[PDB]
């Protein structure tokens, strides 16, 4: 499983 | 902008044997950016039922794709992969050489 | 006996041909097990290995939501990066992200990683301690400040040390027969004259898994590394890999040249000879 939503750059 | 040229390899899944079904692969790797045109050719003509892997990339960020089709080798038919990419000033054709 | 799980994400802007293309793939070791493509008809995270197919609908619905959420963030990022680099609207750009974890032969955590590239070069990456960032340029320092203020590394560490390796474990066991196997390379060398005074010697390894392998040529015992052509390790299509290395040699000197193959499924490294 993937991580949760990545934080924007 | 970074550009990296595709290293193109054309080959069969198993050792080729005339009259025996096999898979013909065109593996393209090491390229950037990801936009690429790849075709498998039979006697110079585009093969229409060609599948490909999902776009992935290596440790150094360069992209790789596998294109492939089921085929049955014969003595007369010639196979190749045609590739176009921003690094290639003309499309590049690599012929299947079964005797490497 | 060592293992890894990694997710790979690519997004490419196509200004004036719509929304950025988005592709996500997940691998355990060298075996792909999931994909998502923004342009496909399904709009679902989909299985790409038989052992992931047993996951229930909560798995598929959850990963679909998460991956579509990754897609949106990259769509934002593309906008933000253009601004950071003062780049124009009418060129295509590429964002790439990869993350995941490694475990040892005992399945305990070794290493975690989370890195990002823009237009094919390093942009920002979590360092080995999972507590700090390596920023590649000044624009990436701006991302660094924003990610430190938002305590991003701490949330990532929790994933890479906990969740990531829990699911890797689960996959290694559900996918036992294909992921915990080792197929040793079947090896040989070919010889072909290129003229009446030289020959191509090529060292072949076929049908092996995992993909990692070393192939080298020696001449009277010394490495011929600068004279060797070594191709990229390539998929056969059936789950195994192939690789070759070649040298061009004066005819008559074949018996000075040996090929050496190292792979984890070999009991001993092999030496192939012309006599």
């Amino acid at each position: 499983i993937m991580d949760q939503v990545p934080f924007s750059v | 902008m970074i550009q990296r040229t595709p290293k193109i390899q054309v080959y069969s899944r198993h050792p080729a044997e005339n009259g025996k079904s096999n898979f013909l692969n065109c593996y393209v790797s090491g390229f950037h950016p990801s936009d690429i045109e790849v075709d498998l050719l039979k006697n110079g003509e585009r093969i229409e039922k060609v599948e490909h892997s999902d776009l992935s990339f290596s440790k150094d960020w360069s992209f790789y794709l596998l294109y492939y089709t089921e085929f049955t080798p014969t003595e007369k038919d010639e196979y190749a992969c045609r590739v176009n990419h921003v690094t290639l000033s003309q499309p590049k054709i690599v012929k299947w050489d079964r005797d490497m | 006996g060592s293992h890894s799980m990694r997710y790979f994400f690519t997004s490419v802007s196509r200004p004036g041909r719509g929304e950025p293309r988005f592709i996500a793939v997940g691998y355990v070791d060298d075996t792909q097990f999931v994909r998502f493509d923004s342009d496909a008809a399904s709009q679902r995270m989909e299985p790409r290995a038989p052992w992931i197919e047993q996951e229930g609908p909560e798995y598929w619905d959850g990963e679909t939501r998460k991956v579509k959420a990754h897609s949106q963030t990259h769509r934002v990022d593309l906008g933000t990066l253009r601004g950071y680099y003062n780049q124009s609207e009418a060129g295509s750009h590429t964002v790439q992200r990869m993350y995941g974890c490694d475990v040892g032969s005992d399945w305990r955590f070794l290493r975690g990683y989370h890195q990002y590239a823009y237009d094919g070069k390093d942009y920002i990456a979590l360092k080995e301690d999972l507590r700090s960032w390596t920023a590649a340029d000044m624009a990436a320092q701006t991302t660094k400040h924003k990610w430190e203020a938002a305590h991003v590394a701490e949330q990532l560490r929790a994933y890479l040390e906990g969740t990531c390796v829990e699911w890797l474990r689960r996959y290694l066991e559900n996918g036992k027969e294909t992921l915990q196997r080792t197929d040793a390379p079947k090896t040989h060398m070919t010889h072909h004259a290129v003229s009446d005074h030289e020959a191509t010697l090529r060292c072949w390894a076929l049908s092996f898994y995992p993909a990692e392998i070393t192939l080298t040529w020696q001449r009277d015992g010394e490495d011929q590394t600068q004279d060797t052509e070594l191709v990229e390790t390539r998929p056969a299509g059936d789950g195994t890999f192939q690789k070759w290395a070649a040298v061009v040699v004066p005819s008559g000197q074949e018996q000075r040249y040996t090929c050496h193959v190292q792979h984890e499924g070999l009991p001993k490294p092999l030496t192939l000879r012309w006599e």
